[PDB]
DNA sequence: GTGTAATCTACTGACATCAGAGTTCTTAGA
DNA sequence: TCTAAGAACTCTGATGTCAGTAGATTACACT
């Protein structure tokens, strides 16, 4: 969807800027609606929220003996939800502005903590802006430069932070915008480091089996001058497995409609798979791997398998 | 006493002995209330909390002194408000007494 | 490591001079069978200490007393025949009126351990050179009223 | 050891204090 | 008597400061009033102990029910309750004038309290209550149609519950219909539509294995259900198919497991009903008999004993089946008179083995009079010449006796019972052997 | 230590009147900030860790509360988990009046014993029934010399905290600027493990740092199949992940007690309490409606069993950093399953960092989730900071977007700067130059409800409203940059706005 | 049978997470 | 001349997960 915007590097300097979503994990239109068994329509079913105060069922009515409470250590205390409304931090605008700029170096890869990636551009037809944020991005194409950005979606949303990262493609630059943590969603755990390797030996013919393993089981080929490999996998090209099972199966039953279920159709593994040349590259490499390193025991758990046929 | 009964209150304050304050009421049958509900006659605090302000700033609701009920506790008897027995009221109160208080 | 400990030192007393502080603090932790071997450890040994008492009713040890389980209650009641001798009268009165509960106690192997003691009662607080203090005096009387 | 490790919260590493811009 | 100090020293511990710590005196001085009044024996003493128990300003239903909304005072709520188990055994319907208020003490402890470790005990204790007191003018006012709106509820939220506690709701709705079948008698049809719904769902889905407690709780339950509210296929001859393909399921080893609870209750469930599954016995009839004598050799008893009682119900009921059919099912008794035989004539196992193969020649009689009178003779003829035999062992002590001979008796009974004339040169022998069992 | 270990703290208060009433200055007071302290660590962990135990103790006061070995200790509080109550009765004794308050009730100056009051804190600890993981007492004494004038009272001490040690409690320390001097080396040198004004640790119990604190646990474990046969366990861990509010908890309005949130299902014609087999799941599509059981909505959704199957590798620089999914994740190692699975392992991190590559993946973290596909980067550690490990080394778990991700996004075209216009903007960005650091900023909402929240919990006067670091502070950007918004102004757009 | 191991399978606290439902805004709009 | 369809965000509720606790079940074993 479009969304109107005011970009602010300081307080009488703003350009327009309308952004748009890029990435997002994507779910399905349709909810399963609920229905009854034998008359199949789905409004004979009332979903009863009732309450129970724990004295012998006394029943509650929420529009006037119902309060939300937060928990304070090894005590309840009670708010109302009409006055956390009264002290609950409140943006002063629907905001979006530059708080300054740093290198590359500053943000690492891992760290980056988002729901969605923005694709943030200047506003249609301001040719005013197209030459403002045009030279604001290609003045960081240059320094290795990213900035950081105080953004709010809409009015009562949680305020946000992060990283509005520069990139170029030869039709429009690239500026998207991506949330980054606070110091309370990050994590800090020193796990035990590996290359103490005194107990956990990783000895010479170990060593040269993985040196071929990693070149030989390649998926992209050097077939090329342009420095750019075959990419012979383009993942990102690939349509979601999960969408394409479900309207296979609303398909079947559409089609045979008191029959059971398909497996999963054949073409779909052969997509989702990565096989063909690499597959007769691997076998020997990890030949070599199954008696260079043990393969010591696990478990495994059944299925219905527990009670099926034959 | 038989007075107090049917008649709701909210001790939201004391610090004189809080808890005793709702047990005085108690055998007076004064109905006690934790938090105010659209219900009630009128809250009772020995000292502001933010749950005052809250109710400051939600006119909504009849706002009390601490002395006012131990007085009508020592009249044996139920006392109707006199103007300084309130601190704060609500705005059906208020427009209530733009009558029959000066303003 | 109580279990181990204590297989020890049933055999052997001296090592458990160094582990008696854990044994003391790990006491009141354990329950069920750990709590026979652990206060055993302190039978393999009260004869030593000194100031057993405070360390011993630190621990709940005379609710440890009353916990209807015949192993427990006879080493519970072994414990303070050993420290018998070296209480002054003001903590056998606060010690002695939860033993004098188990006259009517059905194991006759525990109810024999407490007249063991009390029959020692008797004998060392009849007649002391001062009459006067009502603890010495109050544990005559109580110990003879059960002997009886 | 004492040098990263809080003394209000053991073993979790001392929260420094919350930054922000500044040139 | 310590009984009343004890009772006396319980009720301060619900009153003393330190709430943490006091339940451990409270659990263990409970942990050993217990233990005075199982050992007591005097009729007087006893009796005196139990209105102590049960006292009413007093005593261990109030403590419980004055205590209830602590969290402190769990492990006293489950030790009270696991001896009230073991009481309302030991003194049997002499509670009746108490066993009102055990019932609602174990309601109240189920619905208010969060662990499942006190609702089992809770729902424990109805389970024997409702089935010591099965004859009682006192089922009237237990209100036992009012517990089963109660319990039956519970269901249409049943995915919160946890597992072990689902066995034991099953266990008590189904036991309803044992108990009390008129109050229950237009319910009874809902909680099989539930029984069966939850039961297919179990069993059957694809995405998750079986919850094994949840799956023998069914069965339990189930097993007491059938017991009135039949369903044979002379009438519902679907819900019936369905119960039998699920015990079916349940029965077979298609997989081992590692714990018997679920084969065990499938056992029984079939062992009492065989009536309800008429047909179904031939559809499935060798793998039906392969599977059952495949329980014989297994090493629990309990399983053993289930497996046992399980084979003569499904031979009696096989053997009614052709009393009163055609010659189409000389087939099936080709199988029958063949395969057992060809144990019982070579076998080197136990005497449970042999003996339930001796006792199904006995039945086969009456099928087999009807397609041959000159084989009902034979088969009588030479099982007495059997006998005449294994008498004849010369005081072979301690082995020859331990099992066999009253099997021997049991089916010469029935060749017996099926033959018209009688070979009366025979009947000093069956006498004599008949003495030989006195 | 192991992960359920509470920490449990027990605090330990000097009441002798030579420092309890006394002060040099005007301006503080070292029982106002003992109490302080304990008032403001309490606040602390009652946020960020309500699991772990706190306790608070005072010695040598007149009158007496404890178990055993009583003279002149009162044990103000037991060992429990924090809550309000507890920093209510901390809040009696604070301040000018409070320094009269606690006079009225456990009376002050009188002869104390440290070894019998060590002795009471071990009988504290003991008496508790949780695992604990750090168990730390903390000293508010300023009392350099502890009155070890006998030095055979003394010896009793150092030997009783000889126990201490040997028992695994430990304990530590605080001195509170007594007049003229404080030297450990006196005493104290041997009960903790040159010349002091006031400790330089005391400031950091006066942080009043909020988050929740959550220890090391993995998410899941997995299975790496590199083929249909070889596998290695490893574990999938969370080193980012947003916090929320936490779940608020409906209450009854007239006694503040919990209630049951009990919802039925109830058939809109008929008093059928419908169960979960009454009922299937349903769409709609082409005027016709499709119907599934509660079993199979969720038997599609399923490809897999829980693992990460190997689909081999490529280049670091084709995983292009414009196309991000969701928050990555770290992998590393689990002997717990696997045994020596950690030599593979490590060989495979290795050699990955010489060859510039990543392995590709493809990800189900439970059964009946579909399979997503995932880049595993390697990683290496920069332990350069005196082993403050800034990052562990192992992998990370990059997760790749498929088609139906990648939203169309509408036409334009333009490259419109000119080197002027750039030229300009390289300065302006250039002048406005810091440097970010992932822990610089905190959430302005999550920070501003607990202190909501604390003035609702302790009656307060008022919320501390904290102002955020988020806003941008306008006037440094004004003066930092200076008049250059005026090279836009002018050089790049015309004067109409 | 009777009694003592060893050990599987449960339940809970706690943490992440998909889905599902409540809520404010754009375009197409009589 | 305006009334829903399409977004968007937060929040609530269930399901599955991990670590740790402890009970009951099931083997093991007696000359």
């Amino acid at each position: 969807i479009h969304w109107p915007c005011r970009l602010t590097i300081g307080s009488n300097l703003s350009i327009r800027i309308a952004a748009y979503k890029s990435i997002l994990q994507e779910r399905v239109k349709k909810t399963w609606t609920v229905v009854d068994a034998k008359t199949l329509k789905k409004e004979d079913i009332q979903k009863e929220t009732v309450y129970c105060l724990n004295d012998d069922d006394e029943t509650e009515v929420l529009k006037e003996d119902i309060i939300q409470g937060f928990r304070y250590g090894s005590d309840i205390v009670p708010f109302s939800k009409v006055d956390e409304e009264q002290m609950k931090y409140k943006s002063e605008g629907k905001c979006f502005s530059v708080l300054g700029f740093c290198k590359s170096s500053q943000v690492q890869r891992r760290f980056f903590m988002g729901n969605q990636v923005l694709k943030v551009f200047a506003a249609r037809d301001d040719e005013a802006a197209a030459v403002a944020l045009s030279s604001l991005i290609h003045a960081l194409d240059d320094l290795d430069m990213v900035a950081i950005v105080r953004y709010a979606y809409d009015k009562r949303a949680n305020p946000q932070v992060g990283v509005a990262f520069p990139h170029i493609k030869h039709n429009y630059e690239c500026l998207v915008y991506v949330q980054l943590p606070f110091m309370e969603d990050l994590r800090q755990y020193m796990f035990s480091s590996l290359k103490n390797s005194k107990k956990y030996a990783p000895t010479e013919a170990q060593l040269n089996a993985v040196d071929a393993l990693i070149d030989s089981m390649s998926l992209a080929k050097k077939d090329e001058k342009t420095d750019t490999l075959e990419d012979l996998f383009p993942t990102t090209k690939i349509p979601n497995p999960r969408f394409q099972r479900l309207f296979q199966c609303l398909l079947h039953r559409a089609l045979h409609p008191r029959e059971p279920l398909p497996p999963i159709q054949q073409h779909i593994w052969n997509m989702l798979n990565p096989p063909a040349e690499v597959t007769t590259k691997s076998q020997i490499p990890l030949s070599k791997i199954k008696t260079l390193f043990p393969l010591i025991e696990a478990k495994k758990k059944d299925q219905v398998t527990a009670q099926e046929i034959f | 006493s038989n007075i107090f009964e049917d008649v709701e209150f909210c001790v939201m304050s004391g610090t004189q002995p809080k808890p005793d304050l709702e047990n005085r009421i108690a055998e007076f049958g004064g109905y006690i209330v934790q938090n105010p509900g659209p219900d009630t006659y009128c809250v009772i605090a020995g000292s502001e909390n933010i749950r005052v302000k809250n109710i400051i700033l939600s006119n909504k609701h009849d706002v009390v002194k601490p002395a006012w009920l131990l007085e009508c506790f020592k009249t044996k008897s139920f006392v109707p408000w006199q103007p300084r027995f309130m601190i704060h009221m609500c705005p059906s109160t208020k427009e209530h007494f733009a009558r029959e208080y000066d303003c | 490591f109580i279990v181990c400990l204590n297989k020890v030192t049933k055999s052997f007393p001296p090592l458990a001079d160094r582990f008696m502080n854990a044994v003391f603090f790990l006491l009141p932790k354990f329950h069920g069978v750990l709590k026979t071997l652990c206060l055993e450890v302190v039978l393999c040994r009260v004869e030593g200490m000194t100031e057993l008492y405070f360390q011993l009713k630190s621990k709940d040890f005379v609710q440890v007393m009353r916990h209807r389980d015949d192993e427990r209650q006879k080493v519970c009641l072994d414990i303070i025949y050993k420290m018998m001798p070296k209480l002054k009268p003001v903590e056998l009165r606060e010690l002695l009126n939860p033993v004098v509960e188990f006259v009517s106690h059905p194991s006759t192997t525990c109810r024999e351990q407490m007249y063991n003691i009390l029959m020692w009662i008797h004998d060392n607080y009849r007649d002391p050179e001062s009459e006067t203090d009502n603890d010495s005096q109050e544990i005559f009387k109580l110990a003879k009223d059960v002997l009886i | 050891r004492c040098p990263g490790e809080s003394l209000i919260n053991p073993g979790f590493k001392s929260k420094k204090p919350a930054g922000g811009v500044d040139f | 008597a310590g009984v009343r100090c004890s009772l006396l020293r319980l009720q301060e511990t619900l009153s003393a400061a330190d709430r943490c710590g006091a339940a451990l005196a409270g659990h263990q001085l409970i942990r050993g009033l217990g233990q005075e009044c199982v050992l007591s024996s005097s009729p007087a003493v006893l009796a005196l102990q139990t209105s102590l128990v049960f006292s009413r300003d007093f005593g261990l239903l109030v403590f419980v029910r004055k205590s209830l909304n602590s969290i402190e005072f769990r492990e006293c709520r489950e030790e009270i309750l696991k001896f009230l188990c073991i009481f309302l055994e030991k003194m049997g319907q002499k509670i009746a004038p108490y066993s009102v208020e055990i019932k609602n003490t174990c309601t109240s402890v189920y619905t208010k309290d969060r662990a499942a470790k006190c609702k089992i005990p809770a729902l424990d204790l109805l389970i024997k209550l409702l089935q010591t007191f099965r004859s009682s003018r006192l089922m009237d006012e237990f209100k036992i149609g009012e517990l089963f709106s109660k319990f039956y509820g519970e269901l249409a939220l049943k995915k919160k519950i946890p597992d072990t506690v689902l066995e034991k709701v099953y266990e008590l709705l189904g036991l309803l219909g044992e108990v009390h079948p008129s109050e229950m008698i237009n319910n009874a049809e809902n909680l099989f539509r539930a029984f069966l719904g939850e039961l297919k769902t179990q069993m059957t889905s694809a995405v998750r294995e079986p919850k094994l407690p949840v799956l023998a709780g069914c069965l339990k339950g189930l097993s007491s259900l059938l017991c009135n509210f039949t369903k044979s296929m002379e009438e519902d001859p679907q819900t019936s198919r369905e119960i039998f393909n699920f015990v079916l399921k349940a029965i077979r080893p298609q997989i081992d497991l590692k714990r018997y609870a679920v084969p065990s209750a499938g056992l029984r469930l079939f062992a009492l009903h065989a009536s309800q599954f008429s047909t179904c016995l031939l559809d499935n009839y060798v793998s039906l008999f392969e599977v059952l004598l495949k329980w014989c050799a297994h090493t629990n008893v309990e399983l053993k004993k289930a497996a046992l009682s399980a084979l003569e119900s499904f031979l009696k009921q096989v053997s009614n089946m052709v009393a009163k059919n055609a010659e189409m099912h000389k087939n099936k008794l080709q199988y029958f008179m063949e395969q057992f035989y060809g144990i019982i004539r070579n076998v080197d196992s136990n005497n449970k083995e042999l003996s339930i193969a001796i006792r199904g020649y006995g039945l086969f009689a009456g099928p087999c009079k009807v397609i041959n009178a000159k084989d009902v003779d034979f088969m009588y003829v030479e099982l007495i010449q059997r006998c005449k035999q294994m008498f004849l062992t010369q005081t072979d002590t301690g082995d020859d006796r331990v099992y066999q001979m009253p099997s021997f008796l049991q089916s010469v009974a029935s060749v017996l019972l099926y033959l018209d004339t009688v070979p009366e040169v025979y009947t000093p022998v069956l006498e004599h052997l008949v003495v030989m069992q006195i | 230590y192991k992960y359920s270990g509470r920490d449990s703290l027990i605090f330990l208060v000097d009441a002798s009147k030579a420092m309890f009433e006394s002060q040099s200055e005007d301006e503080l007071t070292p029982f106002d900030m003992s109490i302080q302290c304990i008032q403001s660590v309490y606040i602390s962990k009652i946020i960020s860790s309500d699991r772990d135990l706190l306790a608070v103790v005072f010695y040598g006061t007149e009158k007496d509360k404890n178990s055993v070995n009583f003279k002149n200790i009162y044990v103000l509080q037991e060992l429990d988990n924090p809550g309000a109550k507890r920093i209510l009765e901390l809040d009696q004794f604070k301040g000018q009046q409070g320094q009269k308050r606690f006079q009225d009730m456990m009376g002050h100056g009188s002869d104390y014993s440290l070894s019998e009051v060590l002795w009471v804190c071990a009988n504290l600890f003991s008496d508790v029934q949780f695992k604990m993981s750090h168990k730390r007492i903390m000293l508010f004494t300023n009392e350099d010399n502890p009155h070890g004038n006998d030095s055979a009272k003394a010896s009793r001490a150092r030997t009783k905290a000889g126990d201490l040690r040997d028992t695994g409690i430990f304990l530590d320390l605080m001195h509170l600027k007594k007049p003229g001097g404080f030297d450990i080396s006196l005493f104290y040198r041997d009960i903790i493990s040159v010349h002091f004004e006031e400790s330089s640790k005391l400031e950091d119990l006066l942080r009043k740092v909020r988050a929740k604190e959550t220890r090391k646990r993995a998410l899941s474990r997995l299975k790496l199949k590199l083929n249909k046969d070889i596998v290695i366990s490893v574990g999938i861990y969370n080193l980012v992940q947003k916090a929320l509010k936490p779940p608020p908890i409906k209450l009854y309005r007239e006694t503040n007690e919990p209630v049951k949130t009990k919802t039925r299902t109830f058939n809109t014609s008929t008093g059928g309490l419908l169960l979960p087999s009454d009922t299937k799941r349903s769409q709609i599509y082409g005027s016709r409606q499709i119907i599934l059981e509660k079993e199979e909505t969720e038997e599609l959704k399923r490809f897999d069993d829980p693992g990460l199957m190997l689909m081999g590798f490529k280049p670091l620089v084709l995983l292009k950093k414009h196309h991000y999914l969701r928050p990555s994740l770290f992998v590393y190692p689990e002997e717990s399953l696997v045994i020596g699975s950690s030599t593979l392992f490590s060989a495979l991190l290795i050699k990955c960092l010489e060859k510039e590559v990543a392995a590709l993946c493809r990800y189900t973290p439970r059964r009946n989730i579909p399979p997503y596909f995932v880049a595993l980067v390697p990683q290496e550690e920069e332990l350069d900071d005196q082993k403050i490990q800034v990052t562990p080394p192992g992998f990370q778990l990059v997760f790749l977007p498929f088609a139906d991700d990648k939203r169309k996004m509408p036409f334009t075209e333009k490259i419109m700067a000119t080197p002027e216009q750039v030229g300009k903007m390289k300065a302006i960005v250039e002048k406005l130059r810091f440097t970010y650091r992932s822990d610089s900023f905190e959430n302005p909402v999550l920070q501003q409800h607990f202190r909501n929240l604390e003035a609702l919990a302790l009656d307060l006067m008022e919320p501390e409203q904290a102002v955020d670091l988020t806003l941008p502070k306008v006037e440094a950007m004004n003066k930092r940059l200076g008049s250059l918004v005026d090279e836009f102004k002018e050089l790049v757009y015309p004067p109409d706005y």
